[PDB]
Order: structure tokens, then C-alpha cells, then sequence
């Protein structure tokens, strides 16, 4: 059991030694926004004028601003 | 191109001094290399130390005709002079 | 992140249609402002 | 005719009406019609009617909106395979 | 003289850059003097060299600027700056010299940096002796050339 | 309430920073698969090393693509939006165009009445592939994008196709080596997402030649192409609008500045600053 | 700064030459076997 | 004189484009590593003459690549996997530790090589004595430096040893070693 | 300046040389099929350099040399390290071909197996042809020769260390396993010596370029060509 | 009296300034020839 | 960073190969055809016509 756990622990330690993106250059086959890479853009229907309102607070829901 | 022979001469003198064990004010800008406590298999060690200090490569024929610390300093200054081109 | 938070705040506030940006005076820093550090005064 | 392609046309007037917000949907729809009907060539007379420079008689939300949506249809997600926008003007300095 | 806080912080940044250009990491005082000289010469060559005109830089490779600045044109600049500094030294109660230099930013002129005291004539006084000494020092370069 | 969302399409209500968060977490979780696979399998015995390297790379990319497809499937329009699409297209662009032809052949509610009346009075997907004979993911070759992001409800450009071989004159201008070189060295090492922002003056001589070329834009787009970053460009004349002694655009500019401050890392171009700097 | 290259002449030729050379590899050392086939009694 | 039109006194030897990028500007011809950011000579030149550092960087990295380093072969598309592992699949910390260890090892290797070169100069000075028979106990600093910078092929040092042991002539040296070009086969490597 | 003059002069010299080489090739292809204006002297295709570059070099050389005068062979021991016109690894190729053919015949008669003599004679013949074409290292055959030689010695090393020799079969199964013997070691030394000398020839043969190499190319016709070949002729070039 | 060269005979303003300020009389005579 | 810049400039073909070509246009179609023909009983309507 110790060996079979130490494998996962070594892998987790290795993934920890990364710590971020410092050292990682940009890449053009892999942007950071999935919508650019996947060519996703809204159309005409399903467009509510006061839907933008909702949009804002959803952003405000995740940008963590407890005002909302 | 434009090289400061003063600094080069100072540091060549320092390297020679530190290599042989003679005090810096004794090694004159024209003192040859056998009179300062060095044979033939020791003028090559100080050549190596010079290359190591300045991180350049000495031309070999010009190294066969080194006799005064002035000519050593002049060879090194000419090497550093023509670096980018 | 602070810029993003304040932009979200202000844009929701103005689409719903203060400059009191006080600062706290820290004293433990080495750049602490001394009373008579000043010169020619 | 000699190119053998369907021809769509317009004018500088019907689009520069001041009913606010209508221009965006208008240009969106006409460009989508071009795309689904392509190849085709859109001829538009007195283009300088809409393509005026900034600081004109607007508050940057009606005219700017319609010419920015013209842009977004011309450059943003370009799929205009066979489409050609052939404007007609005689004051080529006034275009934004 | 005449600097403030923003000046000195921007000076520290440009001084770090000037210290990089000589293959060092620690800022020396010579890098600060070089930063002053660099700012001054860049300011003067931005005013001289403009939409076209020009004819003052010396390291651009274009038909205007020769690449190595021929040697007969370096002897002259050195003679010029030497005569100017020599006359500014032997003149009683002139400013003090901080750093003499030749070919800053590759332009074909020298640059002598003068330390002066703001409390002998408090930004307002000009006596006759001082003006005559300045005249002599400004003709010395041409005369030595 | 509930209906404004429940009757609208999915992507217009959800922000993009949310999906960017999801993607960052996924990437950070699975970014150590190749090394673990390689170490596990590897202790003519090591003629298989190329095979295990190939397998590691292919498997990592498979995981990434499976995320991509699972994402892009659940954001398609559902039954409501597809119904809206096809019946709106039958209601708008076949009936109303026949209506327009009828109107301007025959030619305010009363008018629409004689219209509705005077016109009441008078009025195998595969087969073509064989018929042609018996008688493409542009993202795979083109990774250059124009976009408007972080505020959809700014015209950024992603990965321009330039490089420093489109400006040979850089190779000789001995005053441009150090700044541009330091910029590139910083971006490639990742240390550019944590530097204080900068300002730089790009003076170019007055050019009224017969050329449409400008080497400011050329140099900066070459720098945006060499590193595969994104670039934002705007002109200053578009913000020197004043009326009644009130300059409107001069706060539009601070607004676009604090929007640039939300899409890091980026290059912001701003040309002809003397228009607001005399 | 910038050197205002379009009103120059050496910059013009050197620029166009380097761009052309960098576009694509256009060296052909394997077309010279035709030079080793000029006297054949066949 | 096969040349019909013009034949100078020196025969024409064709020139061909280079196949590898030059040593950087910073490295010595020897085995010891470099100063790892700034060379030591940069300190003895004018600030306005050290644009060659960043220019040499721009050249080796982006502007003059010899079209023989951009050949697509079956060998390079697996070396790509190796290099991409090293650059994207490893965390920079382990890379840094390996870097330090490699630097230390290379320093020790250089010290060993220098000692060996010195011993070689002794041995050759000793053998030239038997060779010429008489007075010369001398060697050539030329050959010591050429040995320290790897400028001699093995055949050259063998011929030199023979020439010393038979005729002395400690100032007659092999011509020089020429640079090795980059091997190419076909779509293979 | 004095630093841009050199750049200009090297550009000019390189361009003159390229044009003279293209001329030699096109004139050869026009004269080997009849259409040449009959004042054409086919010995001009032997002037390698260029007339202009040659006149420049001759003038400069005579000026330099005028203004500066204001086994064993005890007269030159370093006779091998001199350019004779052929590849260095040339007598090794022929020596190895002779050794291969001799060993093949010897062993295949002294045993009765038909494989060693066939392998040895094939290897000998191909290495002899290679060592013949390697006798003029400046030309194109001088390069295809080293290519053929490396290929043959590599195949020898491969067969030895991976399949072994038929005449070296025994009853056991761990002793009749392929290891590296003398001939494989010699062939490996040959491949290494070829690679360390010169194999840089014919460098324009590789896999064709992708749409990934022409993404940032400064030319539209070339990129459209590459896309069209690799199956992307319809993708829009918003470039 | 290395490589034969041909000039481009055009005199800019920056070139006129360089020649006027830093060159002798003989350089000017050559340009006029 | 400098090393990654030099390495990116010399390996554009290999990069596009491994990112766009290796699976989608080389390995996946081979695998798909072999897999389909391993299943799918030995008739003609199934082994040739529907493929
Ligand atoms: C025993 C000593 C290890 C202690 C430790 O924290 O052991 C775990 C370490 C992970 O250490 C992490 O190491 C990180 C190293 O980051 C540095 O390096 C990173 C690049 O890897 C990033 O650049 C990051 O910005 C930079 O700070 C930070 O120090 C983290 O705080 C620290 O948790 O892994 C290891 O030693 C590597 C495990 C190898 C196992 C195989
Ligand atoms: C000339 C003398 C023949 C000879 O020597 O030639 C013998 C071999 C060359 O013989 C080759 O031998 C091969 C088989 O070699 C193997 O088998 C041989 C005996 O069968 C030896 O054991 C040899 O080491 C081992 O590798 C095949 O039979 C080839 O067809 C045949 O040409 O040379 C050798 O030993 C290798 C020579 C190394 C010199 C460098
Ligand atoms: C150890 C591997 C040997 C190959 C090392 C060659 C290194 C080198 O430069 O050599 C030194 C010289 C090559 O000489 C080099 O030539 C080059 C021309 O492209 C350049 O001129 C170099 O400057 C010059 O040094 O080698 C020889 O002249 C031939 C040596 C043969 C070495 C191979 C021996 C192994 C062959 C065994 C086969 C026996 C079968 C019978
Ligand atoms: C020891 C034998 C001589 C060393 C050797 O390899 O010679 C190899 C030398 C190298 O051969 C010469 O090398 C020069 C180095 O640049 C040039 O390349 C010449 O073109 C090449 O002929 O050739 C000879 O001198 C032939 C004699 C060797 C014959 C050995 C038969 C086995
Ligand atoms: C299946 C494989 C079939 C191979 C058959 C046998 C081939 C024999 C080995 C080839 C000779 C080596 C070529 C060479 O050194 O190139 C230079 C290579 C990199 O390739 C280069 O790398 C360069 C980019 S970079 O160096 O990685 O940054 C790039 O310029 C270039 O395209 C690329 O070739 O440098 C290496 O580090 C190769 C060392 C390992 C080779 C020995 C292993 C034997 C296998
Ligand atoms: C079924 C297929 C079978 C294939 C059949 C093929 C069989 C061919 C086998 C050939 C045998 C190869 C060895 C020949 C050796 C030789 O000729 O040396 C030729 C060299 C000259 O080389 C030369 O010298 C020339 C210059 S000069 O001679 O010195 O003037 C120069 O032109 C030339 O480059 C240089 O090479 O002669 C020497 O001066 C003698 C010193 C050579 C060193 C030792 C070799 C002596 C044999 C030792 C055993
Ligand atoms: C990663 C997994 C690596 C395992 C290697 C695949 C085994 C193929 C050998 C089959 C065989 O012994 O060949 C013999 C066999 C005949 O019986 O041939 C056949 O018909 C078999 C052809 C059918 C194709 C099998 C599909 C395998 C795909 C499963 C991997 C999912 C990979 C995605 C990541």
C-alpha cells in the first residue's frame, strides 16, 4: 500500500514543482480562451436587450465582488 | 573598436603578479617574463590564466612572440578590439 | 484584480443609471514618514 | 454580368436614418443574406453617407455603432468567400 | 542641480540601463554620469535631427552617417574637447569639471559636464569677469583645432 | 427573473473569465501526464524510447482535445433556439421578401390592409458526390484572429503573421537591439506578466512619399508576431473631440486604458500622440 | 528612432535582397549533374 | 588551367553557404562555460560599441539561420518530441538544478583537460630532444594553444609527433583543422 | 561607412556567382538539345567562378602580393593534410571493399555457405563504386558517393548487430544471439568517419514544407502554393 | 588604386549636411566632378 | 527564454506536424478503417459499400 501511494505522491509533488506559468511562453495553437480556439460567437436570436444586465452580475458573481 | 588600454594593462599586471607571487609594483610595464621568476612551461600557464580572465581566445602566432607585459596587454587589447566584427 | 473589481463595480453602478480613495498610513515600513526627516523646513 | 454573379445594391440614405440602434441589425442582416447568397457583389452608392469621420453629429453610439458593425462583418470573423463590397464615393478624404 | 524626486527615480532607471550597456549589474556612479550625458545628448540630437535635415549622428550606416567615423575626424574631436577642458581648468573661479567625454551617442561632438554651486550667485547674478571667462572658454575649442 | 435567461441562449449570459478559469484548472491538473507516463513505463531494450515519447505526446493532446469537444458540444443551440432559427428564417427571408416585391410592384395600418388584400385578390445529402462523377478548419493553417473580448454585450488581434525578417533594417540600426531584445527575452521567459507597465516613444520621420508603408506599425506587429502575443491598436485623433470647451474623448481614453489593463499580457499601440500632446 | 529607409538606396537593395532570400530556400546544387554529361558517345 | 577566360595565380575554390550557426559571441573555444550573462570583455569597450552583444543575439536567434537548420527530416521530428519534453513538460526548478550540476561537471572537465595539455607539452618537449638529438628542449606555445582550443585533428598531432621525434623542427606545425559541416543524408536525417 | 561597404560587396559577389551558375546550367540544357547559336564554345561551362569575380580577385591578389614585397618525406611531413581533390576517407572505402570481398570468398569457400560470399561481393562492389565516385569531391558524384558508402556500411552494421550471420549459428540459443563482431565495428568506424568529414551535400532533399512553415512567410504566392498542395486551397487568406 | 561598385549619385539633405560640415575641399570637388 | 526562441525558429514543420497532422490525418483514419473491418461481417454491403 505504501508503494502504491508513493507513486501518486511523487506525481503530485512533481505537479506542485510547477507552481504556475512562469517559464511557459505563449503558444498560437493553444490560446487561453477556448472561444477563440473553438470559433464560438453569438448570433441573432436568443438576444435579450436586458440580458446584458444579467451578464454583469454573473461577472460580479465570479469577480467575487460581494456587492452584487 | 575603441579599447581602453589602461584597464587592460592594469589587469594584465594584476594577473601576472597573482600568478607568479611577485608584488604588483615590482612587475614593470616592460619587465620580461624570465626575469620575473618564470621559465618556458610557465609563460603558457599565465597565457591560459589571461584567456580565462578576459574570456577571449589568443591568436597563436602572436602568442609565440610575447616577451613584455606590454606586448601581452597589446595582444589582448587587439583581440577585445575586434569582437563584434 | 483590483482594477477588474473596481471596473465591474463602477460599470454596474453607472449602468444602473465616490472619489474617496483614502489610504491607511502604515508606520512599520522602512519608508515610514518621519516628523523631522524633512529638510530646509 | 460578365463575372456572372448576383448583384445586391443599397444607398447611403436608408441606412443613415437616425432611428437609433436600427443600423446594427440592418447591416448584420444584409451581410448574412450576402453570405448565404454568396457569391455576390454589394454595390452601395454615396458610401460617405455612413462612413463619415468621428466627431460628427452623433454621440458615438449610432453612427459609430453602424460603421463598427460594418467592420465586424468585414474583418472580425471573416467568411466572405466570394463577397465584394463595392462602395461609390467622390470625397475619399472624409472616410473614417 | 535642479532635480526633483521624479527626476531621480527616472535617473535611477536610465542609470541601470546604462550600466547594463557596459556588461555590469551593479550601478556605479560613472553610470549615473553617463545617464546624465545620455539624456543631454539625446535631447540635443532630437532637436537638431527632425523631419529630415539631420547630419549629426554618426553610427547609422545610412548615406548620412558613416559606420566607423574615420580617424582624422576623431583626432579633431579630441583636440577640440581637450582645448576646451584645458581652458576651463586654468581659468580662475570657473565651474568645476566632473566628466570629459568624446563621441556621446556617436554624435561628432564632445561633452564636458560641469558641477556648479547654486549658492555663489543664487540663480540670478552675472558679473563681468564670469562672462569674459565664458567667452574665452567657448572660443578655445576652435582655436586649438 | 427566470424567463429572461430561460428563453435566451446560453453563451450571452455567461462571462468568458469563467470558461478561462475552467480551462486553466484543467490545464494545471493534467500538465504532468507526459512525464509520469514516461517515468512509469521506463523502469534493443530502449529502441522503444521514441515510441513511448510519441505515446506520451499523443495522449496528452488527446486529453486536451476531449476537453475541447465536450465543451463545444454543450454550448450548441438547443431545441428552442433551433426552432426559432428555422421558423424565423421561413417567416422573415422568404415571405417578407415576396411581400416587399408585392409592395413595390403594387406601389399607416390602412395601407397594409389594401396590401394584404390587393395581394390576396391577385395571388439526399450524399447524392451530389456521385452526380458530379457519373456525368475545412481554417484554424489548422491560419491562427490569426480579430476579436472583441471581455466586453461583448475592443478589436484585439491574436498572433499576427509577421516576424523580424519582414524588417531587415532592424538588423543594422544599432540603437534598437537592446530594448527590443530585452522585450523578447522577457516575454519568452514568462517574466513579462509581472513587470510594471511601460511607456515608449516611437519617433518616425515625416513621410509623405508615394508609399502606404509605415515602419512603426511594421516593427510592432513584427514584435507581436515573433512572440505570438496579442496586440491592440488605436489612433489618438479619434479622441481629440472637443465641443463647448468640453473634451469628450479624453476620458474615453482612460476608459480604454483601464480596459487594456484587463487583457494582460498585451501590447497597446497608440499612434500620433502629438494630436493630444501639443 | 528610425532611419527613414524609403529615401535611401543601399537600404533598398539590401532590404529587398534579404527579404527575397529569407522567403524560401532557392539553392540548387543538384542541378549540376547536367554539367557532367556533355560528352557522351551514346 | 581548366578555366578558359580568367585564371589568377591562385586556383578558385568554390564557396558554399554555411551549415551551422557560429559560436555565440560569449563562449570561449574551450570547454569551460561562459560568464552566463555578461562576458568579461564587455567592460573594456565604450558603451556605444557594445550593441554587438544584443545584435549577435538577434542574429543567432531569429535573423540568419542557414536553411540547413530548417530541414524537415524523419530524425528531426523525433528530436522535436525530446526537446518539447525538455522545454514544456518539465518544471523550470528541476531544469535549474540539472543546469547547476552540469556547470560544475564541465568546470571539472576543463581543469582535467588543462592539466593533460600541460603534461602533453612536457612530453613533446622531451621527445624533440631525442629527435633533434642536441640542445632544443623547447616546445611551441602555438601548439599548446591549438591543443587547448581543439584545432588539431588526430592525424595532425601524430604527424607532428613523428616530425619532432625524427627531425626536431619544433616550429613546423600541421596546417589547421577545418570546421566540420552538418551531416545530411536525405529525408532520413 | 566602411562597414556597410563590405555588406554591399558581399551581396554583389554572391549575386554575380549565382547568376553565372544558373547560366552554366541553362546553357548546358540548351546545348544538349541543339538550340545554341553556333558561336557557343562548350568549354565555357568549365569556367567555374565568374568572369567579373575572377577579374576582381586577380587584381586584388596581385596588388596584395606586390605591395607586401615593398611513409615519410623530410621536406614536407604533412603531405596527407593537403587538398588533392578527393575525399579523405577514400582509401579506407576501397580498403574495406577489398577486405569485405576477400573475407567473403575465404569464409564462404572454407565453410560451404552461400550467404557470406554474396554479402561480401555485393558490399565490395558497391563500396568500390563509391570509392570511385569519391575521387572528385568537388562535383555532385563526389557527394552521391559518400551517401552510397554511408548507406552500405550502415546496412552492414544493422544486419550484423540485429540479425547476425547465418554461418555463425550454433545449437544453443543464447550463444547464437547477435552481438557486434569485428566487421561491424569496422563498418561503424567507417560511418562515423564519413559523418565527421563531409556528408553535407545534396542538402535540398528533405520532406516538403508544411503550412506551418509558411505561416509567417513574407510572400503570398509561395504560401498559397503550399496550402494548395497540402489540401487547403479553399481556406480564406485573411492575411 | 576589392569588389567593383557603382554609386547611386543622389544627394539627400542629411548627406549635404554631412559633407558641408565635416569634409575637406577635395571631397566637395569630387562630388562636383 | 532565449533558448526557446531559437528552438521555435528552427522547428516550424515538426511543430505543425505534431499539432495538426499526426493524429487527425495519419493515425486516426488508419485506425478507424482497420477497426471497422475487424468488426462488420464478411459481406460486400458491409465491407465495401457502406464504408
Ligand atoms: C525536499 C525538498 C523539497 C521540498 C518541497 O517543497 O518539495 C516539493 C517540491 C515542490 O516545491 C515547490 O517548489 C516551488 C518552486 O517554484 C519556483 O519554481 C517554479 C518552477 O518550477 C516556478 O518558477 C515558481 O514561480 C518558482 O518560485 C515553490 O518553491 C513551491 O513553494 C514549492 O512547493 O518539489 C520537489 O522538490 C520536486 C519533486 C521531485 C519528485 C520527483
Ligand atoms: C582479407 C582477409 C579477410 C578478412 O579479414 O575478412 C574477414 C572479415 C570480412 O569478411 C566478412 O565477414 C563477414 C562475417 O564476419 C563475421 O564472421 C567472420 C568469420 O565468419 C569473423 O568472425 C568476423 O569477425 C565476424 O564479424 C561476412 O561473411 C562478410 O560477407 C565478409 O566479407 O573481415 C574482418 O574480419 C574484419 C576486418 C576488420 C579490419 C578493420
Ligand atoms: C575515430 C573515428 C575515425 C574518424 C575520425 C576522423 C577525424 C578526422 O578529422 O580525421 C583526420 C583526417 C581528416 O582530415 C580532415 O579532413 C577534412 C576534409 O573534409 C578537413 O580538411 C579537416 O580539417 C581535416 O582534419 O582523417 C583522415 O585523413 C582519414 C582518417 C581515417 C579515420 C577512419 C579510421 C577508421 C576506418 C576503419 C576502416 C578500416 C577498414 C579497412
Ligand atoms: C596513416 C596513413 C595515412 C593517414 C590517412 O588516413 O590518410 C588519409 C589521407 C587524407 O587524404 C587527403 O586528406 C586531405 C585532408 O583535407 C584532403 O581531404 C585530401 O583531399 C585527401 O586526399 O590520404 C592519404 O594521404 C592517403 C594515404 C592513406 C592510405 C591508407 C590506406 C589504408
Ligand atoms: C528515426 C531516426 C532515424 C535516424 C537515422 C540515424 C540518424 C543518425 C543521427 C543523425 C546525425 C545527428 C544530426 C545532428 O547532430 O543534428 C543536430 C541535433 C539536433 O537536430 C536538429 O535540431 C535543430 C533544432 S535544435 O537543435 O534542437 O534547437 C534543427 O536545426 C534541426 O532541424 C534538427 O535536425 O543535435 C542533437 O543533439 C543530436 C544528438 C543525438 C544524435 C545521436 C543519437 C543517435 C540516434
Ligand atoms: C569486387 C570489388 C573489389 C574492389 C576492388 C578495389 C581494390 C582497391 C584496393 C586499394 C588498396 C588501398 C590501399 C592503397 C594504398 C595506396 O595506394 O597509397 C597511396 C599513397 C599516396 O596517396 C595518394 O597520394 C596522392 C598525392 S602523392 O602521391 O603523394 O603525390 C594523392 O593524389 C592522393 O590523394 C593520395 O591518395 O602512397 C603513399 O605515399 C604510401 C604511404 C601510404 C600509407 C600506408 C599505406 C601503405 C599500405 C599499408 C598496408
Ligand atoms: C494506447 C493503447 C496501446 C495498445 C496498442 C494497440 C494494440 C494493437 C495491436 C492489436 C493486434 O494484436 O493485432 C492483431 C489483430 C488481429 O487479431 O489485428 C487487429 O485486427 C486489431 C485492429 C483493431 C484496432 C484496435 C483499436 C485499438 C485502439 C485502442 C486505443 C484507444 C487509443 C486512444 C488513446
Amino acid at each position: 500500500a505504501a508503494v502504491a501511494a508513493g507513486w501518486h505522491l511523487a506525481s503530485f509533488a512533481l505537479n506542485l514543482a510547477f507552481w504556475g506559468v512562469e517559464g511557459m511562453p505563449p503558444d498560437r495553437y493553444w490560446p487561453t480562451s477556448p472561444r477563440i480556439r473553438l470559433q464560438i460567437r453569438p448570433g441573432r436570436y436568443g438576444n435579450m436587450d436586458g440580458g446584458q444586465r444579467v451578464y454583469m452580475d454573473y461577472l460580479a458573481r465570479s469577480e467575487g465582488v460581494p456587492l452584487n | 573598436a575603441a579599447v581602453d588600454k589602461a584597464k587592460v594593462l592594469e589587469d594584465v599586471r594584476s594577473i601576472i603578479s597573482t600568478q607568479l607571487g611577485t608584488e604588483l609594483e615590482k612587475v614593470a610595464p616592460e619587465a620580461k617574463f624570465v626575469d620575473l621568476g618564470a621559465d618556458s612551461l610557465d609563460t603558457v600557464e599565465i597565457m591560459m590564466a589571461l584567456e580565462e580572465k578576459f574570456e577571449i581566445a589568443l591568436e597563436e602566432e602572436g602568442a609565440e612572440k610575447i616577451a613584455t607585459v606590454q606586448d601581452a596587454a597589446d595582444m589582448i587589447a587587439a583581440q577585445i578590439a575586434a569582437k563584434g566584427n | 484584480k483590483f482594477r477588474r473589481q473596481e471596473f465591474i463595480r463602477y460599470r454596474r453602478e453607472m449602468l444602473h443609471v465616490t472619489p474617496a480613495r483614502e489610504v491607511r498610513i502604515d508606520t512599520g515600513s522602512p519608508d515610514f514618514i518621519k516628523w523631522d526627516d524633512i529638510n530646509g523646513i | 454580368a460578365e463575372g456572372g454573379v448576383r448583384m445586391f445594391t443599397c444607398s447611403g440614405t436608408d441606412f443613415y436614418d437616425v432611428y437609433s440602434g436600427v443600423g446594427a441589425r440592418r447591416v448584420r442582416e444584409t451581410f448574412d443574406r450576402l453570405r448565404n447568397a454568396a457569391p455576390a457583389i454589394l454595390f452601395i452608392d454615396e458610401f460617405d453617407a455612413m462612413g463619415a469621420a468621428r466627431g460628427a453629429q452623433a454621440s458615438g453610439d449610432e453612427s459609430a455603432s453602424i460603421i463598427n458593425e460594418l467592420l465586424v462583418q468585414m474583418d472580425g470573423f471573416e467568411d466572405n468567400r466570394g463577397i465584394v463590397v463595392l462602395g461609390a464615393t467622390n470625397r475619399p478624404g472624409a472616410i473614417d | 542641480a535642479g532635480f526633483t524626486g521624479a527626476d531621480v527615480m527616472g535617473l535611477m532607471a536610465r542609470a541601470a540601463r546604462m550600466a547594463a550597456r557596459q556588461g555590469r549589474h551593479a550601478i556605479t556612479e560613472d553610470d549615473i554620469y553617463a545617464a546624465m550625458e545620455n539624456k543631454t545628448m539625446e535631447a540635443t540630437l532630437e532637436a537638431s535631427t527632425a523631419g529630415d535635415g539631420g547630419g549629426l549622428v554618426g553610427g547609422e550606416g545610412v548615406e548620412g552617417s558613416p559606420d566607423p567615423i574615420p580617424p582624422q575626424l576623431r583626432r579633431a574631436v579630441s583636440v577640440y574637447e581637450a582645448g576646451k577642458a584645458l581652458l576651463a581648468y586654468i581659468t580662475p573661479d570657473y565651474e568645476e569639471i566632473a566628466r570629459v567625454s568624446v563621441c556621446p551617442l556617436n554624435v561628432l561632438t564632445g561633452f564636458t559636464l560641469f558641477v556648479e554651486d547654486e549658492d555663489k550667485n543664487v540663480n540670478a547674478i552675472l558679473t563681468r569677469s564670469e562672462l569674459e571667462g565664458r567667452m574665452v572658454v567657448h572660443l578655445a575649442g576652435r582655436c586649438a583645432e | 427573473g427566470f424567463l429572461v435567461e430561460w428563453s435566451s441562449d446560453f453563451i450571452t449570459i455567461i462571462p468568458e473569465n469563467v470558461d478561462i478559469y475552467i480551462w486553466n484548472v484543467f490545464s494545471k491538473i493534467y500538465r504532468t501526464i507526459p512525464l509520469s507516463f514516461i517515468s512509469t513505463t521506463l523502469g534493443q531494450k530502449m529502441v522503444a524510447f521514441p515510441i513511448l515519447l510519441s505515446l506520451s505526446h499523443l495522449l496528452h493532446r488527446r486529453i486536451l482535445y476531449l476537453f475541447d469537444t465536450l465543451f463545444s458540444t454543450i454550448t450548441q443551440p438547443d431545441t428552442d433556439l433551433i426552432a426559432r432559427q428555422e421558423k424565423g428564417t421561413l417567416f422573415w427571408d422568404i415571405w417578407a421578401d415576396f411581400l416587399v416585391t408585392a409592395a413595390d410592384y403594387y406601389n399607416e395600418q390602412n395601407s397594409l390592409i389594401e396590401n394584404i388584400s390587393n395581394d390576396f385578390d391577385n395571388l439526399n445529402k450524399i447524392k451530389p458526390y456521385f452526380e458530379a462523377y457519373f456525368s475545412l478548419n481554417r484554424w489548422s493553417v491560419n491562427q490569426f484572429i480579430t476579436y472583441q473580448s471581455w466586453h461583448s454585450h475592443l478589436f484585439i488581434d491574436y498572433h499576427p503573421p509577421k516576424t523580424f525578417s519582414h524588417i531587415p533594417a532592424l538588423k543594422y540600426n544599432s540603437i534598437l537591439q537592446q530594448p527590443i531584445g530585452s522585450l523578447v527575452c522577457q516575454i519568452y521567459s514568462g517574466l513579462f506578466n509581472k513587470q510594471i507597465s511601460k511607456n515608449i516613444l516611437l519617433v518616425n520621420p515625416k513621410t509623405t512619399s508615394n508609399n502606404l508603408v509605415d515602419y512603426n506599425v511594421l516593427l510592432i506587429q513584427a514584435l507581436a508576431g515573433e512572440t505570438e502575443m496579442k496586440i491592440i491598436t488605436d489612433n489618438a485623433q479619434r479622441y481629440a473631440l472637443v465641443n463647448r470647451g468640453f473634451a469628450i474623448g479624453i476620458k474615453l481614453l482612460r476608459e480604454v486604458f483601464d480596459a487594456i489593463a484587463l487583457n494582460t499580457p498585451c501590447i497597446f499601440l497608440l499612434e500620433d500622440i502629438h494630436a493630444i500632446g501639443e | 528612432c528610425l532611419p527613414n529607409i524609403h529615401t535611401s538606396n543601399i537600404l533598398n537593395f539590401t532590404k529587398n535582397y534579404e527579404i527575397f532570400k529569407s522567403a524560401k530556400d532557392t539553392s540548387n546544387f543538384g542541378k549540376k549533374i547536367i554539367l557532367n554529361e556533355m560528352q557522351n558517345l551514346t | 588551367t581548366s578555366a578558359p577566360f580568367i585564371s589568377p595565380m591562385t586556383p578558385y575554390v568554390p564557396e558554399e553557404e554555411p551549415t551551422r550557426t557560429p559560436p555565440s559571441i560569449k563562449d570561449t573555444g574551450t570547454l569551460r562555460p561562459a560568464s552566463e550573462w555578461y562576458p568579461q570583455w564587455m567592460q573594456y569597450r565604450r558603451r556605444e560599441d557594445n550593441y554587438v552583444f544584443w545584435q549577435d543575439k538577434f542574429m543567432r536567434c531569429s535573423t540568419d539561420i542557414p536553411w540547413a537548420e530548417k530541414r524537415w527530416t524523419l530524425f528531426s521530428t523525433v528530436w522535436y518530441l525530446v526537446q518539447q519534453l525538455r522545454f514544456v513538460g518539465t518544471p523550470p526548478a528541476l531544469r535549474y538544478v540539472a543546469f547547476l550540476g552540469w556547470r560544475a561537471l564541465m568546470f571539472q572537465v576543463y581543469a582535467a583537460h588543462k592539466a593533460l595539455v600541460l603534461w602533453q607539452c612536457k612530453l613533446d618537449a622531451g621527445l624533440a630532444r631525442i629527435g633533434s638529438g642536441g640542445a632544443t628542449a623547447t616546445f611551441s606555445k602555438t601548439m599548446a594553444l591549438r591543443r587547448l582550443h581543439w584545432r588539431n585533428s588526430p592525424l595532425a598531432e601524430a604527424l607532428y609527433a613523428l616530425n619532432l621525434y625524427k627531425t626536431g623542427r619544433v616550429h613546423l606545425l600541421p596546417p589547421v583543422a577545418k570546421p566540420i559541416p552538418r551531416p545530411t543524408f536525405f529525408w532520413l536525417f | 561607412g566602411d562597414r556597410m561597404s563590405r555588406r554591399l560587396e558581399d551581396i554583389n559577389k554572391a549575386e554575380r556567382q549565382r547568376v553565372w551558375d544558373a547560366m552554366r546550367v541553362a546553357a548546358a540544357h540548351r546545348y544538349a538539345s541543339g538550340q545554341m547559336p553556333a558561336w557557343f564554345d562548350p568549354e565555357w561551362l568549365q569556367q567555374e567562378e565568374a568572369p567579373l569575380n575572377a577579374m576582381d580577385r586577380m587584381r586584388g591578389e596581385q596588388r596584395r602580393i606586390e605591395e607586401q614585397q615593398q611513409w615519410w618525406r623530410e621536406d614536407d611531413p604533412y603531405w596527407p593534410l593537403r587538398d588533392w581533390g578527393d575525399h579523405p576517407m577514400r582509401w579506407w572505402t576501397l580498403a574495406f571493399a577489398a577486405i569485405m570481398a576477400a573475407g567473403g570468398l575465404a569464409t564462404s569457400v572454407a565453410t560451404g555457405y552461400v550467404e557470406p560470399v554474396q554479402a561480401g561481393l555485393g558490399a565490395g562492389a558497391l563500396l568500390a563504386l563509391a570509392g570511385a565516385a569519391m575521387s572528385d569531391a568537388r562535383c555532385v558524384p563526389g557527394a552521391l558517393g559518400v551517401k552510397l558508402a554511408w548507406a552500405v556500411c550502415a546496412l552492414i552494421v544493422l544486419k550484423e548487430v540485429s540479425v547476425g550471420w547465418q554461418h555463425k549459428r550454433k545449437r544453443r540459443l543464447a550463444a547464437s544471439a547477435p552481438r557486434l563482431e569485428l566487421t561491424g565495428l569496422a563498418a561503424a568506424a567507417l560511418c562515423a568517419g564519413y559523418m565527421l568529414t563531409d556528408m553535407s551535400g545534396m542538402g535540398e532533399v528533405a520532406l516538403p514544407p508544411n503550412p506551418g512553415a509558411v505561416f509567417k512567410s513574407p510572400d503570398v504566392a509561395y504560401r498559397a502554393s503550399v496550402w494548395q498542395k497540402w489540401g487547403y486551397g479553399q481556406v480564406q487568406m485573411r492575411v | 588604386q576589392d569588389i567593383t561598385i557603382f554609386g547611386n549619385d543622389f544627394l539627400n539633405l542629411k548627406t549635404i549636411n554631412y559633407l558641408s560640415l565635416y569634409n575637406s575641399k577635395n571631397k566637395i570637388l569630387l562630388q562636383l566632378m | 527564454g532565449e533558448r526557446i526562441w531559437a528552438w521555435r525558429n528552427r522547428s516550424e514543420n515538426e511543430r505543425w506536424f505534431w499539432e495538426v497532422f499526426a493524429w487527425d490525418r495519419l493515425i486516426f483514419p488508419i485506425l478507424v478503417i482497420v477497426a471497422w473491418e475487424y468488426l462488420v461481417p464478411n459481406h460486400l454491403v458491409w465491407a465495401v459499400l457502406a464504408p
